[PDB]
């Protein structure tokens, strides 16, 4: 019932894996790294990373790692994903033609079977002799690597210790062991294990159960001269070895967890940690020959390298060069010099790939051209935050505006040339009694600035006092310039209050146009928020004053620009207030919902209200009765992360495990049960995690109306910096591409071999049914990629419509000047 | 054993008909059964699923049922009382569903196509958004299990940071993650729970969310007309969230004994003395009575002349008052003996007589339905 | 009636009655 088209406008920039090889030749040093669906192949030269091969999967990738079993020329590649599709992949290149062929494949989910909450962990056995696989509670999987398994045939082992954290494969055992961190009601232990694959189970390990720290993490094996395997943990590292046991509880590590490693020197000698706030650590293992040559370890170190971006992995390339993947912030190539600087670090950067990273809220805005649009968002967290600018050449322009904090929520105001941003900053808690920032940001390094005067809360506060060192973020309302975007002006809100809401826009009869934010205080006593404001501000001569000040029983979740009044939500609430000759908010009126009210979206009289397991609800102004009525709902239990109303009828959704979703306002409805329920008429495996929908387009608007084949255009932002586009078809149009999407799918190669179908299927860990109403836009215009006899064959037998009349044999020139209609969109 | 069905699945199941009040999954149902229908109806179940409806009634007097429990039956024993020959039987609430046909037979025995509604179970509302480098750091170093530790909120503190830090990633904070978290839900409750009146936590609540949200379902002091909302819920979270809505419109007080006469509301109560608003006194014979003062009740009828021996606020009298239903005591009416009195006329209610109950609105001028939230 | 000056009380709560009889009931209802 519902038509639509999805396609990507930004492939994902955030890195969420790294691993170095030889997968094109056995010669030459490789660098892979996954951006959730896309693999990206590089040869490391001594200049930097040259670009070899980049391929797109269907699948987000949960493994990647690279493996040389006995009798090969180079490195195979195994990748596992998100839907459980296991693949082994080689790099095969004829001349100037590159293809990674599908040496073996299947999907190894077990019907039956509590996933990890650990999550996915994939580990490959150093000789070559199996691929260990935990994915749920219970249960270890085994692929056993033998030629003759091309389809994947694999077999479970019991596993009696249930929360298994991390495991590894050990290096130098007769036969494959893995070792393992895993936690019981007496605390956190590691055990070995030797896989038998005659036996098809588990053995007694070479060293059985030793107790390790409360907070152990991360499982290491070491090469064959050390031996054994490093545990991390939050203020220890320690190394096991069938006797000894080695253990370090260095003060350089405990301001923050060690989150991700790597190996430096092949024999393990030296390693590279990295924790949570971008620090960079060098763990040293030295060496003591003990005569007859079996060689021990003699001692442990950690030294503080320097300052990356938040690593989410990292890999050491080669002559002091490391890749720090990151998810967060921009992946980069550092250089790590054995002599530090007169700052003290011993790292200093070369490269700074752009990740548009958490995309957590974005608004579209004409700027300089005054017909094509710009894409402004809020990206990144932490040190990392910052605003990105994309818009397109006339291939993406992005321009970065670094804030050194997280920013939130963004709109822009044209009258003043400026945008609005709420954003945080951490401080820690001083011993004099107040806060300390962590480093200089965006808040901290404002033209003007102000602070919120306590007048509300300062005498209706709960008693409770702060530690020293604990961690507060202070929420700021930023006004930046929309030219030189510079902060003019930095307004920093009451202790103890979360700004969550920020619009900009006129109400009533008053020409001015006010910034107005929502926000809420948060005590950490208190569970659900019992107090909050409506603040109203004015940016004008260069400085920022608070018009009015409204308080709330609740937290203002969401506020939108109704009809010149404004329209805001308080926990259950969905309040309209009307601003007065006197520049004050009134309330006019109030509805009491069964849900949380934490989206609203609106159009015209009709509002959208949306909770965060996906309850919703679809509310109308009543102008003559002076009050709100609910129309229809639709509530199905499921994790929500954004929603947005396309037309009058459909409202657009983003739901658990990265699905998109389509409600419909019931057509041909006799009776008033039937008409208060939205059908759900369309459902689409994304594969991202959208966290803001935006009505808006990055291409030429068009003065003249010529009959455009797409009608609407809502953008929207996800976690690894994906930016996708969503539009509405006809009937005849979506008839037209989902026949050629099926023609598509015989002609086109997936990596892995994993089906199109079974990848863009609607998926739950409960339920999983087939795309509907959704056709796939990169799919599609993969069309003008191929090959023409693929074109005649996608073409072969296949009628073409161009209105009215002539309903002829379809041609591949016909088609191409479709799809090439279709990629000017974005 | 068990007998359980498939989930959305279509089933016909037998509807006792002496049975009206509804049946939360769980929860136990006794059965005294004396017709041989019944007896008969019940000692085929026992050979086949053992099986059977529950309805739940919007209106038992039209016997209208939308939904229900299907009750298994666990304990079967052929007795005698008051020398009558009577079956008793024990079943306990299974599956919920949805009522399709209600076909009634020959005897008053009735059948009931239905369908199985399943137990919505999400997994963690950051599962999706965890980063791998974080998932190893997602593990809790076991419960600290010391009243006092877990009850001081700087556990929930560390609990809500570490579970909840990639709301960063997100569109809302760590504090809204915590609203439609399971574990922190239970424990809300239980600590309103213990507000309430005092009890052992440890030993009467299940730690399973599922369990926790029905044992609260079947034992929260509601109408069942209400307790249906409940049973319509599918999901534990939306259930447990639910529960606390509930709980937090309760803000009258009823007679405890009978329940069908609301004393006083929450605003009514006020601070005589600096003591508190409730307070323990004991009267001449020993009796401890912990009294709560309020400025206004109602539903309650005098016994005897006031008096002032041995009265708990010097300057007032005495009258003993009971429930206008079920004339239990529910405390006294305090009448001042000056003219320069502040409030002059309040009342003094036993705790131990009270229980909390939603507001009820039995005047049809403004009947504005209850409109519970999840 | 009984005795107007009402000489059986309950040592519960204080209730006055004018004869034995509803003083005994009344205690029979706080036990409940
Ligand atoms: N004189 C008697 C005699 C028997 C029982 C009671 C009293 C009496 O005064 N109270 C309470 C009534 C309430 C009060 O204010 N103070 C009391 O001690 C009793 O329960
Ligand atoms: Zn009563
Ligand atoms: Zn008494």
């Amino acid at each position: 019932m519902s038509y639509n088209y999805v396609v990507t406008a930004q492939k994902p920039t955030a890195v969420n894996g790294c691993v170095t090889g030889h997968f094109t030749s056995a010669e030459d040093l490789n660098l892979l790294i996954a951006k959730n669906t896309r693999l990206e192949i590089y040869v490391v030269t001594a200049e930097g990373l040259r670009p070899v091969k980049e391929v797109g999967m269907y699948g987000k990738i949960a493994v990647m790692e690279l493996f040389r079993p006995k009798g090969e020329s180079k490195d195979l590649l195994f990748i596992l994903t998100a839907k459980y599709n296991a693949c082994i992949l080689e790099y095969k290149q004829s001349g100037e033609s590159i293809d990674i062929i599908t040496r073996a494949h299947g999907n190894v989910q077990d019907r039956i079977g509590r996933p990890s909450e650990t999550g996915i962990i994939g580990i490959i056995d150093p000789e070559c002799r199996m691929i260990g696989l935990r994915l749920y509670d219970g249960l270890f999987k085994v692929i056993p690597l033998d030629r003759d398994n091309k389809e994947l045939k694999a077999f479970n082992i019991r596993l009696e210790e249930l929360h298994v954290i991390d495991v590894k494969f050990l290096y130098g055992c007769q036969a494959p062991t893995i070792c393992f961190v895993y936690q019981d009601p007496q605390g956190r232990h590691v055990k070995t294990y030797e896989v038998s694959l005659r036996e098809k189970e588990f053995n007694k390990g070479p060293w059985k159960q030793e107790n390790v720290e409360a907070e152990a993490s991360m499982v290491i094996a070491v090469p064959e001269p050390f031996g054994g395997a490093i545990i991390i943990g939050q203020e220890s590292i320690t190394y096991h070895n069938g006797d000894k046991y080695l253990a370090i509880a260095p003060p350089i590590i405990k301001q923050s967890t060690i989150v991700c490693h790597n190996r430096v020197d092949p024999n393990g000698s030296r390693y590279l940690l990295g924790d949570m706030e971008g620090r960079l650590f060098m763990l040293l293992l030295e060496k003591e020959e003990q005569m007859d040559g079996t060689v021990t370890l003699k001692d442990l170190r950690v030294e503080l390298l320097g300052e990356t971006s938040i690593a989410e992995c990292l890999t050491y390339l080669d002559n002091g060069v490391v890749f720090v993947g990151s998810r967060l912030g921009d992946s980069q190539l550092v250089k790590l010099n054995v002599d530090s600087n007169e700052q003290g670090s011993y790292v200093v950067a070369m490269e700074t790939f752009t990740n548009l990273g958490p995309i957590v809220d974005m608004c579209v805005v004409d700027l300089e051209r005054q017909g094509q649009g710009q894409l402004v968002t809020c990206s990144g967290a932490f040190k990392e935050g910052s605003l990105r600018i994309i818009r397109n050449g006339i291939k993406l322009h992005i321009r970065t505006v670094p804030l050194y904090e997280s920013p939130r929520k963004i709109c822009y105001q044209e009258v003043s040339q400026c945008f609005g941003v709420l954003s945080s900053r951490i401080e820690v808690q001083d011993t004099s009694g107040g806060t300390t920032a962590l480093r200089p940001s965006a808040s901290t390094q404002a033209l003007s600035s102000s602070v919120s005067s306590s007048k509300l809360f300062s005498s209706s506060t709960a008693p409770h006092e702060t530690s020293f060192g604990e961690e507060v973020e202070v929420h700021n309302l930023l006004i930046i310039d929309q030219h030189t975007f510079e902060v003019l002006h930095a307004h920093q809100f009451l202790q103890n209050e979360y700004a969550l809401s920020l619009v900009s826009c006129k109400l009533g009869k008053d020409p001015n146009t006010y910034f107005i934010v929502g926000t809420a205080m948060v005590y950490p006593e208190e569970a659900e928020p019992k107090q909050g404001r409506i603040v109203v501000f004015q940016y004008s001569d260069g400085k920022l004053q608070t018009v009015a000040e409204k308080e709330v029983k609740g937290a203002v979740y969401s506020m939108v620009e109704f009809n010149g009044k404004l329209l805001a939500s308080i926990n259950s609430t969905v309040r309209l207030y009307e601003w007065t000759t006197e520049k004050e908010l009134r309330t006019e009126c109030n509805h009491y919902n069964n849900i949380m009210a934490l989206y609203l979206k609106t159009k015209g009289d009709f509002i959208l209200v949306g909770d965060l397991m996906r309850s919703v609800l679809l509310l109308a102004y009543k102008p003559m009765e002076g009050n709100f009525e609910e129309i229809a709902r639709d509530f199905n239990p499921n994790w929500m992360s954004a929603v947005e109303i396309l037309d009058d009828d459909n409202f657009l959704g983003a739901e658990n495990a990265f699905n998109l979703f389509v409600c419909q306002k019931d057509s041909a409805a006799t009776t008033d049960e039937e008409r208060q329920h939205l059908q759900e008429v369309g459902l689409f495996h994304l594969g991202e995690f959208v966290n803001v929908f935006c009505h808006g387009s990055l291409v030429m608007q068009n003065l003249g109306e010529t009959s455009t084949p797409t009608q609407g255009s809502v953008l929207f932002g996800t976690v690894n910096g994906m930016i996708g586009l969503v539009t509405s078809l006809s009937e005849s149009w979506y008839n037209l591409l989902l026949d050629m999407q099926n023609r598509l799918n015989k002609v086109i190669k997936s990596v892995g071999k994993i089906e199109h179908s079974f990848w863009r299927s609607f998926h739950t860990e409960r339920k999983t049914e087939p795309a509907t109403g959704f056709i796939d836009g990169d799919l599609i215009e993969s069309f003008l990629d191929i090959s023409r006899p693929k074109m005649q064959e996608v073409v072969a037998n296949l009628q073409y419509d161009d209105g009215s009349g002539m309903k002829r044999e379809a041609t591949a020139d016909d088609l191409i000047k479709v799809v090439e209609e279709l990629t000017r969109i974005h | 054993g068990r007998t359980l069905h498939d989930d959305d699945s279509c089933q016909v199941i037998p509807v006792l008909p002496q049975v009206m009040m509804i049946l939360i999954p769980g929860q136990t149902l006794p059965l005294q059964l004396f017709h041989p229908q019944e007896v008969s109806m019940v000692r085929n179940l026992i050979q086949k699923d053992r099986t059977f409806a529950v309805l739940a009634y919007s209106n038992v007097q039209e016997r209208e049922a939308q939904f229900g429990t299907t009750a298994e039956i666990y304990a079967y024993r052929e007795e005698q009382d008051f020398g009558i020959e009577i079956v008793k039987v024990k079943a306990i609430g299974r599956q919920r569903f949805k009522v399709l046909e209600l076909r009634t037979q020959s005897d008053g025995i009735q059948q009931a196509k239905v369908q199985i509604l399943p137990e919505c179970v999400l997994p963690s509302t950051m599962s999706a958004v965890q980063l791998e480098s974080l998932n190893k750091c997602q593990i809790f170093p076991s419960k600290p299990v010391s009243r006092e530790d877990q009850c001081s909120y700087k556990w929930w503190q560390k609990y809500q940071k570490r579970k909840f830090h990639c709301a960063n990633l997100t569109s809302w904070p760590r504090w809204l993650y915590s609203l439609y978290d399971a574990e922190t839900l239970m424990d809300r409750i239980k600590k309103q729970l213990r507000e309430w009146d005092e009890n052992l936590k440890d030993d009467s609540l299940p730690s399973n969310p599922i369990d926790f949200s029905y044992r609260v379902a079947a034992c929260l002091p509601i109408d069942d007309v209400l307790r249906i909302q409940l049973l319509k819920i599918g999901s534990a979270i939306q259930r447990l969230r639910c529960e606390l809505d509930i709980m937090n419109k309760c803000t009258s007080l009823c007679c405890k004994q009978c329940q069908e006469t609301e004393i006083t509301t929450k605003n009514e109560i006020f601070s005589l003395s600096l003591c508190g608003p409730m307070a323990a006194y004991v009267n001449p014979h020993g009796y401890v009575h912990e009294t709560l003062t309020v400025y206004k009740a109602c539903n309650l009828n005098l016994i005897g002349r006031p008096s002032t021996e041995h009265s708990w606020f010097p300057g007032y009298a005495w009258t003993v008052a009971q429930c206008k239903i079920c004339a239990s005591h529910i405390g006294w009416k305090f009448t001042a003996t000056k003219k320069d009195m502040s409030p002059q006329k309040f009342w003094g209610l036993t705790r131990s007589a009270l229980l909390p109950t939603i507001p009820d609105t039995e005047d049809e001028i403004s009947p504005d339905k209850v409109i519970l939230c999840l | 009636g009984g005795r107007g000056e009402r000489p059986f009380q309950c040592n519960q709560c204080g209730a006055s009655f004018t004869q034995k009889g509803n003083l005994l009931r009344h205690i029979k209802l706080h036990s409940g």
